[PDB]
DNA sequence: CATGCACTTACATGCACAGGATGTATATATGTGACACGTGCCTGGAGACTAGGGAGTAATCCCCTTGGCGGTTAAAACGCGGGGGACAGCGCGTACGTGCGTTTAAGCGG
DNA sequence: CGCTTAAACGCACGTACGCGCTGTCCCCCGCGTTTTAACCGCCAAGGGGATTACTCCCTAGTCTCCAGGCACGTGTCACATATATACATCCTGTGCATGTAAGTGCATG
């Protein structure tokens, strides 16, 4: 029922992918999980608010206007789903 | 003769479909998963929308690729092309993560 | 035409005489006082001077290979 | 011999004395001619509390000091102890200006 | 009353001493101008920001009141000033 | 007769250019669903009136800001050797791009 | 829960990349010397920020009403995908110029 490793869920060709919309086009070995732990840092810290905001609402589901402001707060403002 | 390019002439040529490209580049299902699992970590039996876990995702690699482009002006910055870690650590320290 | 590059490099190790070596940035500015390209030569420089080492004529002093500083021989 | 001190043992103890130090490091005067010379490009007759002056030269220093440890972590990520114009170029960028 | 080169007021052994306190050890001497430049930039921006809020008061005489709402106002806040 | 030297000739190496491959670019086909538009509606914007209160404005004054001289150096500037540091070059050994078959797990869809 | 297929994965293998060594010029730095203007200290001017007073302009609020845009529904062509074709490009085979090495004939000691 609980989950221990999704981490791995992100691939190492997927983080080749991003890269290479990030224009980098050589990438070390030790890159990948070092950035999946970074990314998973960046995901606590968004989804800490995100479910402080969920439960504020007495709501037990996430819903997305509040994944809308927890984002905005990090000064990462995404357009396309608010409201 | 079976052909083969020579180093970084692919990654340049996806480097280009990725730039004109706009689709999301994370299979969605393990980020799915990720997600569940974090959160469950701070609160048990969470529910999610399926348009938060997207804007979530992409947040999540516009953050990503952002930082990319960081490290890697960071890494042109000292003469090199092959990116390093203390590059991504230092994009991190001056914007102050 | 003229001589082979290998009497520039030779003239340049012979024209200083330090107690260390000639380096080879040191004898590249040698040749271009003492007139060659040296710009498009540094492949031919490189293999001529590892030539010459490799006949005894010069032992290279600290670096290895075309790196470092370049002496001639005891006699 | 006179004496003297080889380079960078002096530089370090300015180092550790302005980081030592609190007050700041520009004339007050010159600063305060700057500020009025460049607010009266906006509008005319302006007239300045010193204490806004006070907060500027301080809000300034600290922006740049701030900039100049960006500065720092940029050197020696470029395997350098000397800044750099491009440097500080990259710091601003990296920053988002 | 009308001054023109208050630029070059900011020394190059000012810009030293806070590159001291920002833990410089060298300077290139390139560094200096450029610098110049660049809390000359930072500068008009936050007067400019100065004199909007300073007018928007009816006022000739800037209040550091003013200034640090300007300097909040660029996610640069200063505490010490009344605010 | 032997020997240095020059001359000539053969071979190795770096550079140029043609040539195919191929992945991307270029041309319709289509069928579809997203997109754009017709329609009920109700609620949210608007019209008339009112009351009252927040803001605009006069005065003033005084406090705070501006303007000015004169020592007083600290600081700014200037110069100069000279070490330390950016930086070019090279070698080199590697780690990662590239290619290809596999498994799986991502993805559809119900 | 079942189907499917491409993505991941992992292995092979070359190559280009960090990167350390060496060195080399030259760039600020420490150490003075000059010089200059920052600052303090003091003093005079006045002006506009702020404060009080008075006023009235405006706007929030109330009642009434109606139409503007939104939900809903429904046709429909833009374009995603598909298919066939052209070209750019990129590696790569090959041909050329140039440098170099070696043999050797010839003049000479």
């Amino acid at each position: 029922k609980v989950l221990r490793d999704n981490i791995q869920g992100i691939t190492k060709p997927a983080i080749r992918r991003l890269a290479r919309r990030g224009g980098v086009k050589r990438i070390s070995g030790l890159i990948y999980e070092e950035t999946r732990g970074v990314l998973k840092v960046f995901l606590e810290n968004v989804i800490r608010d995100a479910v402080t905001y969920t439960e504020h609402a007495k709501r037990k589901t996430v819903t997305a206007m509040d994944v809308v402001y927890a984002l905005k707060r990090q000064g990462r403002t995404l357009y396309g789903f608010g409201g | 003769k079976p052909h083969r390019y020579r180093p970084g002439t692919v990654a340049l040529r996806e480097i280009r479909r990725y730039q004109k490209s706009t689709e999301l580049l994370i299979r969605k299902l393990p980020f799915q998963r990720l997600v569940r699992e974090i959160a469950q970590d701070f609160k048990t039996d969470l529910r999610f929308q399926s348009s938060a876990v997207m804007a979530l995702q992409e947040a999540s690699e516009a953050y990503l690729v952002g930082l990319f482009e960081d490290t890697n002006l960071a890494a042109i910055h000292a003469k090199r092309v092959t990116i390093m870690p203390k590059d991504i650590q230092l994009a991190r320290r001056i914007r102050g993560e | 035409s003229g001589p082979p590059v290998s009497e520039l490099i030779t003239k340049a190790v012979a024209a200083s005489k330090e107690r260390s070596g000639v380096s080879l940035a040191a004898l590249k500015k040698a040749l271009a006082a003492a007139g060659y390209d040296v710009e498009k030569n540094n492949s031919r420089i490189k293999l001529g001077l590892k030539s010459l080492v490799s006949k005894g004529t010069l032992v290279q002093t600290k670096g290895t290979g075309a790196s470092g500083s370049f002496k001639l021989n005891k006699k």
